[PDB]
RNA sequence: UCCGUAGCGGUCCUGACGUGCGAAUCGGUCGUCCGACCUGGGUAUAGGGGCGAAAGACUAAUCGAACCAUCUAGUAGCUGGUUCCCUCCAAAGUUUCCCUCAGGAUAGCUGGCGCUCUCCGCAGUUUUAUCCGGUAAAGCGAAUGAUUAGAGGUCUUGGGGCCGAAACGAUCUCAACCUAUUCUCAAACUUUAAAUGGGUAAGAAGCCCGGCUCGCUGGUGUGGAGCCGGGCGUGGAAUGCGAGUGCCUAGUGGGCCACUUUUGGUAAGCAGAACUGGCGCUGCGGGAUGAACCGAACGCCGGGUUAAGGCGCCCGA
RNA sequence: GACGCGAUGUGAUUUCUGCCCAGUGCUCUGAAUGUCAAAGUGAAGAAAUUCAAUGAAGCGCGGGUAAACGGCGGGAGUAACUAUGACUCUCUUAAGGUAGCCAAAUGCCUCGUCAUCUAAUUAGUGACGCGCAUGAAUGGAUGAACGAGAUUCCCACUGUCC
RNA sequence: CUCUAGUCUGGCACGGUGAAGAGACGUUUUUUCACUGACCCGGUGAGGCGGGG
RNA sequence: CGCUCCGGGGACAGUGCCAGGUGGGGAGUUUGACUGGGGCGGUACACCUGUCAAACGGUAACGCAGGUGUCCUAAGGCGAGCUCAGGGAGGACAGAAACCUCCCGUGGAGCAGAAGGGCAAAAGCUCGCUUGAUCUUGAUUUUCAGUACGAAUACAGACCGUGAAAGCGGGGCCUCACGAUCCUUCUGACCUUUUGGGUUUUAAGCAGGAGGUGUCAGAAAAGUUACCACAGGGAUAACUGGCUUGUGGCGGCCAAGCGUUCAUAGCGACGUCGCUUUUUGAUCCUUCGAUGUCGGCUCUUCCUAUCAUUGUGAAGCAGAAUUCACCAAGCGUUGGAUUGUUCACCCACUAAUAGGGAACGUGAGCUGGGUUUAGACCGUCGUGAGACAGGUUAGUUUUACCCUAC
């Protein structure tokens, strides 16, 4: 009720936290508009 | 469901800046003649530690 | 099923057997000025969402064929539909099958 | 940062208390006690909103959506109640349909109102005729399927041979095969084939003759059907009973038990059927007791006699 | 005003953090173009209307991304005592679980096997790994100090008990 | 399942002033370069703006 | 001297209205039924055959064995001509099995399918011609309420096919092979209306087919709740108590054998008869306006199917030790490590360390270790919320002063 990360018997997101710009409010959490989401390697 | 946090951040009155003892907004000093055709001097009196 | 595309039938016009020419029924493109159709549209405009309901349980596999009889006098030229039983395959006069030769 | 007081908090005894001091307190024991510390007052954020070092916690003893009023006497196939007497009649838990299985509609069972006749008709019954059946039984020397044993057979091919190099030759043999017999069976086998049962008939709406009509049918005023006009009453088996007919209609649509037949199950006070009778709806006599068993059904009484049961005493005999 | 603000995951230090972009997400590129509404354009028709062309974004198509969500095999033969079995073959998916670690708060079988602790141990600890169903920021391993956290043993102490 | 805030995108209007160019069958379509006057932003106590001397 | 206050943008940002995409951020709603509880599994939910089924008909169960959502331009309709399965005896290659011929052949074949019935100059096989698988009223039967749909039977009115003709045929030899209203689509008429009249498009009607509801007399529909709520139900599960005893436990009868000999000292196969409710089942009768749901501790009583002790019988009883059996429940049946345990296993003592019941005795007697709310961690599963007779940790145990009994 309080994220759309919460909830579940175990503690994890369940879901792609990499959501797309035009997100409604309330659902925008997490990596917003994401290129690309790793650990930082060369350029 | 409930609203969320990032959500309930801008309707303000809790996550509003706290600016009581901030000294005030840092800016230049606005354009003029003076400071468009020439030159204005001006001294430091004291450097302040802005919260 | 296998039907030949030729049947001499009776005809309501000329009141007597005359030969036809037999084509399969399909079903025409829905006229957007249909009474029910300009009901739906008025319906379904605004808001509300969907108002009728939309078929989704759907059983039988294959429908009944219509044969198209035609009658090809000159005169005439009337038309009629005939509903056979219901079959998966269906084809016009092909292939007629033979008696007595070799399966290869 | 450590021990530790005031302060703040609340581990354990799962102590006290638990119609308590108290709608969360008390005692001992405990955590922390210079910092993300404690605290008054002012002020800000308001209900699908706030606020949350995040327990769905807190938001005036109310929180997984506060409180107050109204819509609102919200709806409920569900639960509980439903108020005087007497008289008469009196059920159903079954068919079909329904997102139907704790409910409805429908038919059945019931009641009320009558009416048309009587002062021939009808029957949870039999007799006499005439059809229907494929259960019980029986049969497998009759078909189908299952199945036990010997016996006699030729060569109809073989499994072991053996005297033949060998020949449908000698010649034992064992099994398949054939032929008469024999032991044992069938809900989904049957030539046979009951008992009980299910239909019709047992007259006047019937027989009988004569005539007429037809566009139907035909060799043929042939056949068939429909019309008229007459004549025949011993009312054509037994027993019993007054019948026929039309509206409106409540309740019921959870059933259960027993002789016999019978399905599943090791069995069950188990589950599911058929027939009839009960209990439910029903008291009474008996079975000590008792929904269903035996007898017998009921206005209030007197006399007599019984049923099923009984007759040492309880306890009539 | 990027040494900032906003959105997430993990949770000091030490040591590491392997492989997979096939799936679902996120992101990039595009008249090189399949689908594609309204409006606009053209044609027929007496008109209502019909047909056709054009056809934005988004779906499709192609690239990137796992400290994004997540995932990370199966069967035979083979060392000349027995066995195990480095090695080989084959089936295969986007890889086939790497370093570690373990009957763990994670192991059904299970009270696993061995050692130790006891007179006796389904408890504890240390090893073994075939791991139903361990595993690397859904973080792995370790580890001083700390804990009204969970567990085992010993000394001392006692009415917990005889 | 059926909708909906928000958001992306297309059309019409507010909505003008010129230059070129590319167009399909002289109207009109569209691409680029500019202008300010609608419209928008910043600053200021709207303090020396543009040309000329 | 001047006309925007200076700059920066600018016919675009932006705003208004439509159009498409996206949109559990949010709203509303749904998430069938039967069912030896529910869920999982199945369809006994619409149909057909044989049986059940008790010789008219009808008749149930998640009763048994099965089948169906098709197939056929002929596998429909006539007419003609043949006879099938199988077997025997023969004939170059030819053999178990290719083809020809003779004889026997009551159907042992075939008729599309599941099964049943039916069928021999045929209903089977092969030919020839065909489209009665066409149009149109009514009536009837089947299911049944005596309503529909589906399927079917007799006619009647037409036009036809075939055969020389009698005749037969309006689908399949018969019993199944399928579908309302609303809407859409097609066909039919020199058809009706389209509203003050007329013409023409269009539209609405009438009549017959189709597009489909398989939950098959026909809603348009995914989950989770251990955070949960309400109306109820003992019509329905999880305790006890009942019926039953498959299973568990205990006991018999017969005696092939074991026992060096020898069935029966002590045992006992193959069979068979019982008992008990301290095992688990099966069932659902009582209890859901609540009967406190596992152990352990404590305490009392009872049972005998007797471990020891008293008295005895029998041995393959020399003594000692140990087995079998009888009368027999009077008296005993322990201290501990491990585990919440029941059970189990081990150490030690002993005379023996027997088995059980009392609402699986005993929570207003205790305890709360386990199980079984809400907080958390791990593994597996699920996209997710969450789930796990899979582990781990923390988690409020109320009241007697009433009646009886003591
Ligand atoms: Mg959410
Ligand atoms: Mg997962
Ligand atoms: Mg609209
Ligand atoms: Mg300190
Ligand atoms: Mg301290
Ligand atoms: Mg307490
Ligand atoms: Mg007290
Ligand atoms: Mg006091
Ligand atoms: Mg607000
Ligand atoms: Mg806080
Ligand atoms: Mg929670
Ligand atoms: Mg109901
Ligand atoms: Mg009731
Ligand atoms: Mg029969
Ligand atoms: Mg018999
Ligand atoms: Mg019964
Ligand atoms: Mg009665
Ligand atoms: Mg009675
Ligand atoms: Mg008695
Ligand atoms: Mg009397
Ligand atoms: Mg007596
Ligand atoms: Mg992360
Ligand atoms: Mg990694
Ligand atoms: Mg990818
Ligand atoms: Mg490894
Ligand atoms: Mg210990
Ligand atoms: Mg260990
Ligand atoms: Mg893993
Ligand atoms: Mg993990
Ligand atoms: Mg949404
Ligand atoms: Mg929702
Ligand atoms: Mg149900
Ligand atoms: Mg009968
Ligand atoms: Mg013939
Ligand atoms: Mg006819
Ligand atoms: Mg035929
Ligand atoms: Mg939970
Ligand atoms: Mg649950
Ligand atoms: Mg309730
Ligand atoms: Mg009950
Ligand atoms: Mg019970
Ligand atoms: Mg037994
Ligand atoms: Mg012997
Ligand atoms: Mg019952
Ligand atoms: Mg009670
Ligand atoms: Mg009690
Ligand atoms: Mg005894
Ligand atoms: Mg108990
Ligand atoms: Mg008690
Ligand atoms: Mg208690
Ligand atoms: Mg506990
Ligand atoms: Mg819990
Ligand atoms: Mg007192
Ligand atoms: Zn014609």
């Amino acid at each position: 009720v309080e994220h759309p990360f919460g909830g579940g018997n175990h503690q994890h997101i369940g879901k792609p936290s990499t959501i797309r710009r035009d997100a409604p409010a309330g659902r925008k959490v997490g990596l917003i508009a994401a290129r690309r989401t790793g650990r930082l390697r060369g350029t | 469901g409930r609203v969320i946090r990032g959500q309930r951040k801008g309707a303000g009155s809790v996550f509003r800046a706290h600016v009581k003892h901030r000294k005030g907004a840092a800016r230049l000093r606005a354009v003029d003649f003076a400071e468009r055709h020439g030159y204005i001097k001006g001294i430091v009196k004291d450097i302040i530690h802005d919260p | 099923v296998n039907v030949p595309k030729t049947r001499r039938t009776f005809c309501k016009k000329c009141g007597k057997h005359q030969p036809h020419k037999v084509t399969q029924y399909k079903k025409g493109k829905d006229s957007l000025y249909a009474q029910g159709k300009r009901r739906y549209d008025r319906k379904q405009s605004g808001y509300g969402g969907q108002t009728k309901p939309i078929f989704r349980k759907k059983a039988k596999t294959t429908k009944k064929i219509v044969l198209r009889l035609e009658c090809v006098e000159p005169n005439c030229r009337s038309k009629r539909m005939l509903a056979i039983k219901r079959c998966k395959h269906f084809e016009l006069g092909g292939d007629k099958k033979r008696k007595g030769q070799v399966i290869q």
